């Protein structure tokens, strides 16, 4: 709908070139830590389902779970940030190019505006 | 003990363990290198450093 | 405020990695430490809130509620660790996990700074409570109690979500500060009438309002003792917190939309208070008393005066403590005789004197004996109502007399008279039970020593 | 107690000012985004809601065995 | 079988005072029981209750109640010294307020 | 719209109504499906012939191909139904009622 | 003696460590809201010759 | 049936769906639907019995009628505008025919009758495939032509689907019919937001597919097709029943679980338009789905039902084949709400 | 590679390992017949694998360590109590019958799995196809009710239809007075209480139902008590049979693949034994179920999977 057709968009890129002009998410980003936590929970559930010692059955596969979730989450966060940046860019440009639709109104102080008073009693 | 041979060997499957650890280290190293590359590229584009 | 949130999320793995015979000790010790830490939120400012971060904040209304929650968790652990003795270690850890998750959700709920996050956690509190009731309840009515509780909540809470997203789209924000500073009057329109109803009805159901209260006796009677404690002490006050947070945008429609609810709260106050006079079940009696007290709090919030708000905060805290203590006291007898009928075990003052004095002190606090905080809250609400209309004093005084009547009736029935002859399994009161009663009742008096800490932001 | 556990009132005061500024900016941005979306969907002149039209590179501009195409 | 299930009989209640005449009602094991009592009493009555109440009783005046009293004393002294009405019914200066020019 | 177009669309509507009403036999419903295919083929051919869409001329042919596939599929299923009941009556296909 | 009791009671440090981590995280969070530090109309004051920030 | 032939049939079904997804020509989308149905018919009949034959016949008849209506709509659109490209669909009569054909293919009310019976008549693997993968192609086509969706017709069918799914699920004891009715209700929720935002449709579809995959793999792990046969699982796999209960609560739409995220977003989207009454009705109707999910949870996890003596033998044997992605699907089906903003990577 | 679709797509076919001597054989007879010794002799002469008759604790021998478990944890029934009080009101008779049927089904699955994996033939001392003679004996003597018979028939109908009947059915015919004399000479006090009507009912069920039913799909070689001792004669009689009437000659590679997938995965084999039919003899309450299951989990090598139990000497757990 809103963003599917946008000029100069490569179909299946998942990460346009202009996206590199944005700050990469830090490796300690709390969303990345939550993705790692999701990977850890998946590993523990895997241990419990196969009837293995939940905390300490397979450390290598739990590490693979956590690293896979973190790996996917990094690029997911990059793409999400890029799409939000695109939304903001397009909105600002549209505001700038259509001034008559977004006029700056007169600034009034509360000493001039008359608000009706509703007593509580 | 166990009358059957317990298909999952009493010693770890060293091939599977090695490959799993290897892909974990490879993914971590790739992620670190990629993060460095985007940090450098972003700094270069925006005139920061 | 993460200095309180993180230690509970650390209560989780500590419980799950403690050995089989030390889960209760570790949980109790560290929950008490967390309550001591949370006690630092009582140093409130006089003009604005304590805006810790973009997502969490605290004022003088949410700080006493947070302290009550953190204090209630150890009491729940101590009261639970008796009837779960034969349970396996895994399911005991699961029960403790349910309690910890409930406390964490409540802690985030009382301090969420925007309305959608508050809604998300206010609804998230439903899952641990439902699991507790329907998994560790005793009778076969626990399933129906859970169904009534869940659906009564959700039926009133979904329109609140619709109204909240509507408000955010129309005004642009749902942060409490921006909502308060940019507040505008609501016009007298049918659309505004239904927006008011959608914003109010969820918290009405959570109180519960008289007429929508039929879930509360079932849920509080069928639940285990920890479930009953958390339901009566804290989960009933979510409605009051939400009401006193969301009424800032409902003016001036409230002035004429509160007319039905006020009536339902006033006359209902009498009706439920009369039901306690003819209750043959102790837990149902306590639940109906909770309903009447919450009706008084609803009146306080609806008339919307500073004295009414102070009284509502004081009454919420006082009722939480008193109802928790009453439920624990009833549970002691239940574990003695395995029956909830009030007239089964009689004359217990002869056999359990110290428990008898605990019963007396709890009943005296329940009927609002001065200078307890129960009386302070009730009296402030009564004065606010008298300012609202001088005819309210008739209903309030009727309620006071009936409250004294059923409180002392329950005390006399359970404690006085002569013992039942055939009941010979009444063992002496344990140190755990007496300590639980003392830890319920000492904060009440220590709080009436310094009441300004529970009087709310209008103080 | 005040020195060991707490700070001054200025810290909370100015943190509140910063928080209020951030939330007010967010509210104004949300309202502006809603208005921009309404305008773009109504008109179709912006980068958004650009529904596809047939590519003109597909047309064959060659003699067609008949002069009038 | 004239029954419906192969179900265990309902067991009878285990009195904690039987094996442990001084039992505190915390656990079956006497050592863990005594230590549960000890930790509950020490961290509830000793640490949280008394020390927390003492901490609450000495909280600094962040509510500004003595400050307001001193300000009111100074204002009252000032306004009585110059024969002022001691409080104005206008919370804000009317000069800084622009009423609508006419309501007719 | 010429009158022949109207007749072809009416034929399609009649075939669709005939399929949506079941009497007893599954073969009759398969026949109604084949009739819908035939009407669609004639409609497409007339439209493509009137507007001289040269590359679209293979389109009806492909249509016919998948028509057969559907027919084949239905016939296969019908055999199985018969093998379970001895008749192709749709009233026997009521096991999934409960 | 240390090894067994440590492996038994290492769970008693999770909550104190959690509280310390929460304090550190609160400090990090409120170090991001300094856009008005020493800029308020009520608390605008001249910096001392030795200090650099009114509050941390 | 041969493993190579089964692989080829599954690959043909997937290739038909992909062909529908990657095509810009109406004839190619139709061919993709045809290939999908042709390869799908035998997969429903992998385990041969009269019930499977019944389900395959009913599915074939429904999908063939839908294909006829699809092709007729395409041809009418071609007649009124010589365009083969999938676009705005210049004709309204053809648009109504297309909407009805796609609704019949998806199972939206009142074309829902075939879904519970086809789901009950086939195995759990075929039911998983039918209730997850078969919903992609019609929804993709509907997403591409949302500009010409008649809001009245689509919203009526969506509200009808939600109501019918909620009511029909209340009467069901078999698990496959319960899954079918939940599928109908979720399809209604998915298509209700279609005229306003297709990103919300895709988000709801992904969350629904994750929850449905988790539910079906749990029901395959514990070989249960009825309520009472699932009542026995606690005595052999308590962990499986606990995970199943949490998944059921997530599908019920309770926060802070993943199943809350789609409907929440959907409600917000319709509130960006005026659309106030409809989201309220949809929430109060999803209450019914939550009710029968909770009934299943009471039977399976929150109470202990009586067992049998032979179960002891099952205590001595483990699971021979373990389904991969089950832990990941459970986690994604429950603990994903905090990552809600990532939906921006869907448009 | 554990057998599955992948092992079938490339390579492994089971018709290339069937060497005409597979000949799944079951020996049958009444109580205290020489069928066990005959089965052992046949197995060692023909080079097959002998399967001792499945008792109460058969499944315990193939899981964990082969040692049997407590009766409270496996079985929950005893044959001695059946011989003492066959009409007891606790439902021991039919509980024993159904547990024995499940054990026989498991043993048949194990024998079929061995045959289809190695091609070596097997000899069985009874089968799921003849377990019903005891059920009919109990029903005619009033030991069990008609509802128990219906439950047995339902489970048998949904279970035994998925397997192939044995190639050769061997019956040892020893008349009732002779087996009574053998029981008297045995020395087990509990077997001494078997009434003659019970053995008569067993024999009637065998001769009137089992043998005619297995005639149309198997090779039936009846014998007598005297002919059983000379097992070489029996072996040379088996070696000159024509296995042409059953469903075995009509088995392709795909049907064999389906059967081999079914015979492994013992949970799938035992699936329909625990159907939710609430017979008071075999239904167990929630409290007893929970207690006994918790007791079972506490067993030394039964808490985790067969490779992850530290307390039975499994090491390197954290790396598995
Ligand atoms: C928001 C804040 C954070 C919260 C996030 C959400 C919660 C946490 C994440 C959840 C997922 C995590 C793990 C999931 C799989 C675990 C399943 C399990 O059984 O666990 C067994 C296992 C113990 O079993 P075991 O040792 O293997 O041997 C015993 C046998 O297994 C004995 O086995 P068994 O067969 O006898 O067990 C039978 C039992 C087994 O049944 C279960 O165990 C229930 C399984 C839980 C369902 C999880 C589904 C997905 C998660 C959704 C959570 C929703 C949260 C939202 C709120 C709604 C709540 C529903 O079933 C029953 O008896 C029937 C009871 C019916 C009750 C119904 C309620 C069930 C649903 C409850 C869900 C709530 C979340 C629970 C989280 C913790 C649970 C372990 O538990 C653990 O040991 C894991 C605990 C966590 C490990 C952390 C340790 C790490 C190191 C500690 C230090 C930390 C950092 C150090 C650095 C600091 C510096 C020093
Ligand atoms: C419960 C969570 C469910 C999630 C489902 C599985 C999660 C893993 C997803 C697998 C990632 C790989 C998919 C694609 C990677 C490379 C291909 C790339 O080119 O795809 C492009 C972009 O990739 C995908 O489009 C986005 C996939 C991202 C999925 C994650 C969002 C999940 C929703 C938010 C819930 C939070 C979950 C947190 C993580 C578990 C497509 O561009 P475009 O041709 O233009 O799209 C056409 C269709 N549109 C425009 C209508 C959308
Ligand atoms: C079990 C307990 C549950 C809780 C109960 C909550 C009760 C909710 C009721 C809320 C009261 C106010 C609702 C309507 C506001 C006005 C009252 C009504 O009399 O309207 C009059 C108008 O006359 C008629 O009454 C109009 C309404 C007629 C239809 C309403 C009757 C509904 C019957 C009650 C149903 C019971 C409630 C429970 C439903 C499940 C007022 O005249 P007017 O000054 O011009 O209009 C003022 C409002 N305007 C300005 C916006 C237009
Ligand atoms: C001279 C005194 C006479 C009377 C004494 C009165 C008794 C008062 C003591 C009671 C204390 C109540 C607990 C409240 C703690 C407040 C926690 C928090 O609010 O303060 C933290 C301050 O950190 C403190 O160090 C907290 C330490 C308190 C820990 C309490 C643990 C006590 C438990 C003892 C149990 C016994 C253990 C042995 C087991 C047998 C904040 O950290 P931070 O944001 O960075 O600093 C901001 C303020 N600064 C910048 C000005 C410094
Ligand atoms: C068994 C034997 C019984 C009989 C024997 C009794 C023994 C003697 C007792 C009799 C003496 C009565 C006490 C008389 C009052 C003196 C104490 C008073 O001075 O302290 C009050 C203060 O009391 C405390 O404020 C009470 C603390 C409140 C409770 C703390 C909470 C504890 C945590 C438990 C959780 C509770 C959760 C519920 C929500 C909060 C006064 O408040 P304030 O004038 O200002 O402080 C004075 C100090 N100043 C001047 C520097 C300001
Ligand atoms: C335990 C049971 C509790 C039951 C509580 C449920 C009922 C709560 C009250 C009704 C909530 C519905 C409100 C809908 C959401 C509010 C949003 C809003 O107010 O926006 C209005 C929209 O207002 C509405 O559309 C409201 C329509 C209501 C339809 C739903 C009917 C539900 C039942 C109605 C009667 C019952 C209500 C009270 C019952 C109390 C419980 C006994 C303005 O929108 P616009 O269209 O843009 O108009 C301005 C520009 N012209
Ligand atoms: N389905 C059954 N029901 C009751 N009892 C059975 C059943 N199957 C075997 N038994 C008992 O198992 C006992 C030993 O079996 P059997 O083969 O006859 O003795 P032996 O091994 O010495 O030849 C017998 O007493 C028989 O009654």
């Amino acid at each position: 709908t809103m963003m599917s057709g946008r000029p100069g968009r490569v179909p299946l890129q998942f990460l346009p070139n202009e996206a590199r002009s944005l700050p990469p998410p830090k490796l300690t980003d709390p969303r990345l830590v939550y993705m790692g936590f999701l990977g850890y929970c998946s590993g523990l559930i895997d241990n419990a389902i196969r009837r293995r010692p939940v905390v300490s059955a397979g450390l290598h596969r739990q590490l693979l779970y956590v690293t896979s979730f973190v790996f996917f989450g990094y690029y997911l966060l990059k793409r999400q940030d890029y799409m939000y940046a695109l939304r903001d860019h397009d909105m600002f440009a549209y505001v700038k190019s259509h001034p008559e639709d977004f006029p700056e109104k007169d600034k009034k102080t509360y000493g001039e505006i008359l608000e009706e008073f509703h007593p509580v009693r | 003990k166990f009358y059957i041979r317990e298909p999952p060997h009493g010693s770890p499957d060293w091939l599977k363990v090695g490959l799993t650890l290897g892909t974990s280290v490879f993914l971590w190293i790739y992620l670190i290198k990629q993060h460095k590359e985007d940090v450098l590229e972003y700094k270069r584009r925006n005139g920061l450093e | 405020m993460l200095k309180i949130i993180i230690p509970t999320t650390m209560l989780l793995p500590m419980t799950w990695m403690s050995k089989h015979n030390m889960i209760w000790i570790n949980a109790t010790v560290h929950s008490l430490l967390i309550s001591l830490i949370s006690l630092s939120l009582l140093n409130q400012l006089g003009e604005n809130s304590l805006n810790f971060s973009l997502t969490f904040f605290s004022d003088s209304l949410s700080a006493p509620l947070l302290v009550l929650t953190t204090w209630l968790l150890p009491l729940m652990l101590m009261a639970s660790q008796s009837h779960l003795s034969k349970e396996t270690t895994t399911r005991k850890k699961l029960y403790i996990t349910m309690l910890i998750l409930l406390q964490l959700f409540l802690i985030m709920t009382f301090t969420a700074t925007e309305l959608i996050l508050f809604y998300i956690l206010f609804e998230a509190t439903l899952v641990p409570t439902l699991i507790i009731i329907t998994r560790w309840g005793n009778q076969t009515e626990r399933l129906n109690a859970g169904l009534y509780f869940l659906f009564y909540t959700l039926a009133g809470s979904l329109p609140l979500l619709v109204a909240l997203v509507y408000i955010q789209n129309t005004t642009g924000s749902l942060n409490f500060l921006i909502i308060h500073y940019w507040s505008h009057p609501l016009s007298n329109s049918w659309s505004n009438i239904f927006m008011w109803l959608a914003c109010i009805m969820a918290f009405m159901v959570k109180m519960p309002l008289y007429g929508l209260h039929l879930w509360l006796p079932k849920a509080h009677v069928e639940a285990p003792i920890a479930g009953s404690m958390v339901l009566a002490a804290v989960l009933l006050k979510l409605g009051g917190y939400g009401m006193m947070r969301i009424t800032t945008i409902l003016n001036p429609l409230t002035n004429y939309m509160a007319y039905p609810f006020l009536m339902l709260s006033m006359w209902g106050m009498i009706m439920t208070s009369s039901i306690c006079l003819r209750q043959t079940d102790l837990k149902s009696l306590i639940a109906y008393s909770s309903v009447s007290h919450m009706a008084l709090v609803i009146v306080a919030i609806m008339i919307q005066t500073p004295w009414s708000f102070m009284g509502a905060t004081a009454l919420m805290i006082a009722h939480g403590l008193t109802s928790s203590m009453l439920f624990c006291l009833a549970n002691t007898n239940y574990e003695r005789v395995h029956s909830r009928t009030m007239i089964l075990a009689r004359g217990l003052q002869t056999l359990l004197p110290l428990m008898a004095t605990w019963w007396l002190v709890a009943s005296l606090t329940n009927l609002a004996l001065p200078p307890s905080i129960n009386l302070i809250g009730e009296l402030f609400i009564i004065t606010a109502s008298f300012s609202w209309s001088n005819i309210t004093i008739i209903l309030m005084g009727m309620n006071m007399m009936i409250t004294a009547l059923y409180s002392l009736y329950m005390l006399i029935t359970t404690q006085r008279g002569k013992y039942t002859h055939h009941i010979n399994n009444i063992k002496p009161s344990f140190t755990r039970e007496n300590a639980l009663m003392a830890l319920h009742i000492l904060p009440l008096l220590l709080l009436t020593l310094n009441p300004k800490m529970i009087l709310g932001p209008l103080y | 107690i005040a020195r060991t556990f707490y700070d001054g009132p200025e810290k909370n005061y100015e943190k509140t000012m910063a928080i209020l500024q951030i939330e007010a900016e967010k509210a104004e941005l949300r309202l502006k985004e809603l208005e921009v979306r309404r305008l773009m969907r109504a008109r179709g002149d912006g980068p958004w809601y650009q529904y596809p039209t047939i590519d003109k590179a597909l047309i064959d501009h060659s003699p067609k065995t008949t002069p009038d195409n | 079988p004239t029954i419906r299930l192969q179900e265990d009989p309902d067991p009878e209640d285990e009195n904690l005072y039987e094996k442990n005449p001084d039992s505190h009602g915390y656990d079956k094991d006497p050592i863990v029981d005594l230590w549960n009592m000890r930790v509950v009493f020490f961290f509830g009555f000793s640490i949280v209750l008394v020390l927390g109440s003492t901490f609450v009783a000495y909280l600094p005046d962040y509510r500004m109640q003595e400050w307001a009293r001193r300000e009111a004393e100074r204002l009252v002294k000032y306004r009585e010294a110059n024969g002022l009405p001691l409080m104005e019914s206008n919370c804000f200066d009317p000069n800084k307020i622009q009423l609508p020019e006419d309501e007719d | 719209m010429p009158l022949v177009y109207m007749n072809i669309i009416m034929a399609f509507a009649i075939a669709l109504a005939g399929l949506l009403m079941y009497r007893s036999h599954l073969m009759s419903s398969l026949l109604c499906l084949e009739g819908m295919m035939l009407s669609l083929f004639i409609m497409s051919t007339l439209i493509i012939l009137n507007t001289h869409f040269t590359l679209a001329n293979m389109m009806p042919i492909i249509l016919l191909v998948f028509a057969a596939c559907e027919a084949a599929l239905g016939l296969s299923l019908l055999v199985m139904v018969s093998n379970t009941y001895g008749t192709d009556y749709v009233q026997n296909l009521n096991l999934l009622q409960c | 003696n240390v090894l067994q009791i440590v492996r038994d009671h290492w769970v008693h440090i999770l909550v104190p460590v959690g509280f310390v981590f929460g304090c550190y995280l609160d400090r990090r969070s409120d170090e991001k809201l300094t856009a008005f530090r020493n800029k308020s109309l009520l608390f605008k004051r001249e910096l001392r010759p030795n200090e650099e920030v009114t509050w941390k | 049936m041969n493993p190579i032939i089964y692989t080829t049939l599954i690959m043909t079904v997937m290739s038909g769906t992909m062909l529908v997804m990657i095509s810009s020509h109406w004839l190619l989308i139709w061919i993709g639907f045809e290939m999908n149905l042709l390869a799908m018919i035998p997969v429903l009949m992998k385990n041969f019995n009269p019930r499977a034959t019944e389900a395959a016949t009913k599915y074939f008849l429904t999908q063939a009628t839908a294909s006829m209506m699809l092709m007729m709509a395409i041809i009418i659109n071609l007649l009124y505008s010589g365009q083969w490209t999938i676009t705005k669909m210049f004709n309204p009569v053809a648009m109504t025919m297309m909407t009805m054909a796609l609704a019949m293919k998806l199972g939206l009310s009142p074309f829902h009758f075939w879904v519970p019976e086809v789901t009950q008549g086939i195995s759990l693997q075929a039911g998983l495939l039918l209730l997850t993968w078969q919903k992609l192609a019609p929804l993709s086509v509907l997403c591409q032509i949302s500009q010409s969706i008649n809001p009245n017709l689509m919203l009526t069918m969506a509200m009808l689907s939600i109501l019918i799914g909620g009511w029909g699920g209340l009467n069901q004891t078999q698990l496959r019919k319960i899954m079918a009715y939940s599928s109908i209700a979720h399809m209604g929720w998915m298509t209700a937001v279609l005229p306003y935002n297709t990103t919300m449709t895709i988000l709801n579809l992904l969350i629904y597919i994750t929850m449905t995959l988790a539910m079906f793999m749990l029901l395959i792990h514990s070989s249960a097709t009825t309520t009472l046969s699932l009542s026995h699982t606690w005595n052999k796999m308590p962990v499986i029943t606990s995970l199943m209960m949490v998944t059921l609560l997530s599908m019920g739409g309770l926060p802070p679980l993943s199943g809350f995220m789609p409907k929440w977003m959907i409600i917000q989207e319709m509130t960006k338009n005026e659309s106030i009454i409809m989201p309220t009705l949809m929430a109060m109707t999803a209450l019914l789905n939550l009710y029968f999910y909770m009934r299943l949870a009471y039977s399976s996890s929150l109470t202990m039902f009586p067992s049998t003596n032979n179960m002891k033998m099952k205590w001595q044997f483990e699971h021979t084949k373990q389904m991969k992605l089950l832990p990941t699907m459970i986690v994604l089906s429950t603990l994903v709400l905090p990552m809600t903003p990532a939906l921006s990577s869907l448009n | 590679l554990q057998y599955g679709p992948l092992a079938f797509v490339l390579g492994e076919r089971t018709t290339r390992k069937l060497t005409e001597t597979s000949k799944v054989i079951t020996v049958d007879g009444n109580i205290c017949s020489g069928k066990g010794r005959l089965a052992r002799e046949i197995a060692e002469k023909l080079g097959l694998r002998h399967f001792p008759e499945a008792g109460i604790h058969y499944a315990d021998s193939t899981t964990g360590d082969g040692k049997p478990l407590d009766v409270q944890l496996s079985g929950n029934c005893s044959l001695e109590k059946f011989y003492d009080d066959p009409k007891s009101n606790d439902g021991n008779s039919y509980r024993l019958q159904s547990w024995l049927y499940a054990s026989r089904l498991l043993q048949y699955a194990d024998a079929l799995e061995h045959l289809l994996s190695t091609g070596q033939g097997v000899v069985l001392e009874r089968s799921i196809y003849s377990d019903f003679v005891f059920l009919e004996a109990m029903y005619r003597q009033g030991f069990i009710r008609k509802q128990c018979v219906e439950h047995y028939n339902e489970v048998k109908k949904v279970t035994a239809c998925e397997y192939l009947p044995p190639h050769v059915v061997v019956y040892v015919d020893v008349p009732v007075p002779e087996i009574q004399s053998r029981i008297q000479k045995k020395g087990n006090p509990h077997e001494m209480k078997i009434t003659a009507a019970y053995l008569q009912d067993i024999e009637n069920a065998y001769k009137k139902t089992f043998l005619p039913e297995m005639s149309e799909k198997c090779e039936v070689l009846q014998y007598s008590a005297r002919e059983a001792e000379d097992a070489e004669k029996v072996v040379e009689d088996i070696e000159y049979l024509k296995c042409d009437k059953g469903p075995w000659p009509d088995q392709d590679d795909r049907t064999f693949h389906r059967l081999r997938m079914l015979v492994q995965n013992k949970l799938e084999v035992l699936n329909y034994t625990t159907i939710p039919v609430y017979l008071p003899e075999i239904t167990i309450g929630a409290h007893q179920s929970d207690r006994v299951f918790q007791k079972f989990t506490e067993l030394p090598g039964r808490k985790y999977s067969p490779g992850y139990n530290e307390d039975v000497g499994d090491k390197w757990i954290w790396l598995k």
